[PDB]
């Protein structure tokens, strides 16, 4: 669009990222700084630069908003970061959150590792018949 | 600066979105219900395929006098 | 399950060990004790595909993981597009 | 006036796709297609119905009257209708069940205009069920029928050929 | 009338299936 013309990551044309189901579900965007201007690799195939605004590209999935780092951290800079956008809104707070960096401690949050038992003998097959009123349902 | 043409009519420009036809022939409503039962629509289409397709495939294999295959 | 791979091991350390795998896995959540104290098996795991780079690379000591999820959204396999 | 438009990869941002290049939106294209459901929805779809029926009805005629089972027809049944007055019938419903794809039931009956359209958000669906109906309705109309200006005319033809 | 039993291959072979494969769009929707 133009009449709101807004950017920030530079590339041109391309028949890669958004196409029509990211309107009528879900959208995914990822944001970053950088020092001075310099050219990227890019997810979907192209590549261009950067300088600064927001610097906030927005792309069809998030396995695909994340790769840069898997480079775009071979490349200077903490800080980049993706959300997740609607066609409305909020839930689901993708890169916001707290703290950030997979692999420090403020809370728990999910996870756990175990099941009922643990790794331990399961030659102990599938037990109960699966019947409402016994604990497996998690 | 003759070769600063003012663009020789600026057009306004972008025609438009805007207007570069009207529209569609009158010929409409000389079709208002002309052909309902598609314009009756209202619960069918089973109907049309007893009734059609036991009409392109009754007669349509049967056959007084073979031609054979 | 809704994904349920087990990569789990004992030392649960991330350090030369294991990080890849697009989002799925925001750990580190120290358990009261196993030596360079962050455990478990993972994080809020509705979010992303199937990998299996999950262990490749820092022990499961047992199985590994893979595909076993069934139950199966569509961000969950890149194409619902 | 510049390089080619204001110079652009979409109608704007480069991260949707279609780099439109020409055979995409060259003012020489775009406008051979807009009478019709290309953008923007005219009159209802009532009655674009028969001029696509009709138009891809006297089609498949020398497709199946002059490339037909057993060929060249001396049945004064084909050059013409035939059976093909089929295939309009076995689509003229492969259609209606995929007007179940689309429910959303309506009655407003804007083909009648009013304040400069847009119809907005028009991608994405916007049309009802009871919209899809008077369009593969105008379908069978357009169809079947469609068939026969194909078979009644004559056919004074031209043909050789190498 | 005279030779004349060709109707059980496209009621079947033939219309049975149409019935299907529209009514069982029902997978799809109904
Ligand atoms: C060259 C030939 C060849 C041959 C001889 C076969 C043979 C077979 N294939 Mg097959 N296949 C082929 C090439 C071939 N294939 C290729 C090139 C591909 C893709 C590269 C496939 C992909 C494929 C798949 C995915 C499967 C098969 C399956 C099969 C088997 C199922 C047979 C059957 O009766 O289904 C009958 C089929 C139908 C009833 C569906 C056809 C529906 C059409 C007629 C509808 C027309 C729509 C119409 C316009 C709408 C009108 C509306 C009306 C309905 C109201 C059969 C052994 C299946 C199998 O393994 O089952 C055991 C299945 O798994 N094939
Ligand atoms: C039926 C065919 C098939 C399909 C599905 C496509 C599909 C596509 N082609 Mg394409 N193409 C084809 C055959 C096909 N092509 C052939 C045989 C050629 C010749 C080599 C091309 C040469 C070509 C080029 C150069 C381009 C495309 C492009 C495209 C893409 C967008 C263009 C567009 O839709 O403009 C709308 C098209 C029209 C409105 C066509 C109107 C022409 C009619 C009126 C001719 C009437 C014939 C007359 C009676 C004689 C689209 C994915 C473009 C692309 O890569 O993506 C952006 C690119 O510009 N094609
Ligand atoms: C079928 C597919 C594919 C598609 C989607 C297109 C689409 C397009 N072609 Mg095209 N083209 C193709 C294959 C394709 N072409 C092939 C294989 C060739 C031979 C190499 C061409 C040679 C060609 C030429 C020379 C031109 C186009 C042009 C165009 C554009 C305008 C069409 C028009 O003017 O309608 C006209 C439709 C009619 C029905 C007119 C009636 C014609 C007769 C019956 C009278 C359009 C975007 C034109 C263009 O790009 O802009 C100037 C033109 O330059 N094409
Ligand atoms: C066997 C056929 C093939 C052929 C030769 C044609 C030929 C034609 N179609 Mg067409 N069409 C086809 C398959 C075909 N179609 C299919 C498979 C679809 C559905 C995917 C359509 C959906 C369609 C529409 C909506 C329209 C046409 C229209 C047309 C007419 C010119 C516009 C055009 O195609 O620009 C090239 C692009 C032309 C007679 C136009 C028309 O007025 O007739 C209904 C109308 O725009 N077609
Ligand atoms: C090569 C073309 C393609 C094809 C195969 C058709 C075919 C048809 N058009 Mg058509 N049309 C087209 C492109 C096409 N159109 C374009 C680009 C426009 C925009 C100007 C129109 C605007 C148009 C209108 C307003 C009408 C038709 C109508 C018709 C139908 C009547 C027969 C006739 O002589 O047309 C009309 C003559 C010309 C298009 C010349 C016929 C099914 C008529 C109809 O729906 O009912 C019979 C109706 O009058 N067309
Ligand atoms: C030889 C036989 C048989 C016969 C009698 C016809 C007859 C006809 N075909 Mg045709 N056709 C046939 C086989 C046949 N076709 C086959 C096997 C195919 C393969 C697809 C076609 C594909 C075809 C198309 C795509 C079109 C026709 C068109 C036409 C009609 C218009 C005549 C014309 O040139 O416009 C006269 C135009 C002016 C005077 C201007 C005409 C009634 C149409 C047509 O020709 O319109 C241009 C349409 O273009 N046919
Ligand atoms: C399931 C069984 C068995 C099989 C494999 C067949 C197979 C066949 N029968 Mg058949 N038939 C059967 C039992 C069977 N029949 C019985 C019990 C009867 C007496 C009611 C008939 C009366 C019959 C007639 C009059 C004809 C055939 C014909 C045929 C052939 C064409 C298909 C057809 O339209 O059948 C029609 C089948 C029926 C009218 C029987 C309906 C009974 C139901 C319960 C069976 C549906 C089971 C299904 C698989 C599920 C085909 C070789 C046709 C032929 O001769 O072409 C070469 C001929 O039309 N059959
Ligand atoms: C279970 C099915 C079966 C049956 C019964 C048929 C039957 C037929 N096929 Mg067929 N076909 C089949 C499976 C079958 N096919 C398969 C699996 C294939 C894939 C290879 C084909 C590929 C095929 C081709 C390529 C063709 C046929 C054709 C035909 C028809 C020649 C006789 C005829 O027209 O019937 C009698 C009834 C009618 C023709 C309808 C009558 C319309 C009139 C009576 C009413 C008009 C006034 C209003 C016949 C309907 C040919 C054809 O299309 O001819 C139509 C030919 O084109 N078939
Ligand atoms: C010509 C004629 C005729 C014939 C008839 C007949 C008898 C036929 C047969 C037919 C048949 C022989 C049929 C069968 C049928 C069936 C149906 C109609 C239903 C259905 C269906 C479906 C398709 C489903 C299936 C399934 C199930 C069960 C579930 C899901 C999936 C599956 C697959 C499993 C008569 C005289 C009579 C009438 C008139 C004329
Ligand atoms: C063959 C008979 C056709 C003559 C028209 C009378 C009956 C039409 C069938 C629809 C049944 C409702 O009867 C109706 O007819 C008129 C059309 O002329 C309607 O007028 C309108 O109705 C619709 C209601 O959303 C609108 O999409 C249309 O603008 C118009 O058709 C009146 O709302 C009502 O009187
Ligand atoms: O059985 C096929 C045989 O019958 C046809 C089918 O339309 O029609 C006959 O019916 C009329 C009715 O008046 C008779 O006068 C005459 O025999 C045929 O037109 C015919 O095509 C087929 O030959
Ligand atoms: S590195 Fe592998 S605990 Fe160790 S095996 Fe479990 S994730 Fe970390
Ligand atoms: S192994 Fe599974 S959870 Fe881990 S990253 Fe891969 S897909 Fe995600």
């Amino acid at each position: 669009e133009l009449d709101p013309n807004t950017p920030s990551p530079i590339f041109a044309g391309s028949t890669g990222g958004l196409l029509r189901k990211a309107q009528v579900e879900e959208f995914y965007v990822i944001t970053w700084e950088s020092p001075k201007e310099q050219i990227f690799e890019m997810p979907t195939g192209g590549a261009a630069i950067m300088r600064e605004g927001p610097n906030l590209l927005k792309l069809a999935r998030k396995e695909q908003c994340l790769a840069l780092g898997t480079r775009l951290r071979s490349k200077y800079k903490i800080k980049y970061q993706f959300y997740r956008v609607f066609p409305s809104g909020e839930v689901q707070y993708l890169h916001p959150k707290d703290g950030v960096y997979p692999e420090k401690v403020n809370p728990g949050r999910q996870g756990v590792g175990l099941n009922m038992r643990s790794i331990g003998k399961n030659v102990s097959p599938i037990e109960v018949k699966f019947t409402g009123k016994q604990p497996y349902d998690l | 600066d003759l070769e600063d043409i003012a663009n020789t009519t600026g057009q306004w420009d972008v025609y438009g979105s805007d207007a570069p036809s009207p529209y569609n022939s009158l010929q409409s409503k000389f079709f208002e219900t002309f052909a309902a039962p598609f314009t009756k629509r209202g619960l069918l289409l089973k109907f049309l395929i007893l009734g059609g397709g036991s009409l392109l495939t009754y007669v349509s294999a049967n056959a007084p006098q073979d031609v054979l295959p | 399950m809704s994904h349920s791979v087990k990569i789990y091991d004992t030392c649960i350390g991330c350090t030369q060990c294991v990080r890849a795998c697009p989002t799925d896995v925001l750990e580190m959540i120290p358990w009261g004790g196993c030596k360079a104290k962050q455990i478990a098996s993972a994080p809020r795991t509705e979010d992303c595909v199937g990998c299996k780079r999950c262990e490749s690379a820092c022990p499961t000591d047992f199985l590994s993981v893979r595909v076993y999820l069934w139950h199966e959204t569509t961000r969950s396999m890149g194409l619902a597009y | 006036k510049p390089t080619y438009q204001v110079i652009q990869p979409l109608n704007g941002d480069p991260f949707i796709g279609g780099l439109e290049t020409p055979v995409t939106s060259s003012p020489l294209i775009a406008w051979y297609l807009s009478n019709l459901p290309a953008y923007r929805t005219a009159v209802n779809p009532l009655l674009r119905g028969v001029e696509v029926g009709l138009a891809h009805g006297f089609l498949l005629v020398g497709p199946f009257v002059k490339a037909g089972p057993l060929r060249n027809t001396e049945y004064a049944g084909a050059a013409g209708s035939l059976a093909a007055a089929g295939l309009v019938v076995i689509l003229s419903m492969c259609l209606t069940m995929y007007g179940i794809a689309s429910f959303k039931e309506g009655e407003p009956s804007i083909a009648p205009a009013l304040t400069l359209t847009g119809r907005k958000k028009q991608p994405d669906q916007l049309q009802s069920a009871d919209g899809w109906a008077k369009f593969t309705g105008g379908f069978f109309f357009g169809g079947v029928s469609g068939v026969t200006w194909a078979c009644f005319l004559m056919y004074v033809l031209d043909l050789p050929y190498y | 009338m005279i030779n004349l039993p060709s109707l059980f291959v496209p009621l079947v072979g033939l219309l049975f299936p149409a019935v299907a494969m529209a009514s069982l769009f029902l997978h799809v929707e109904k």
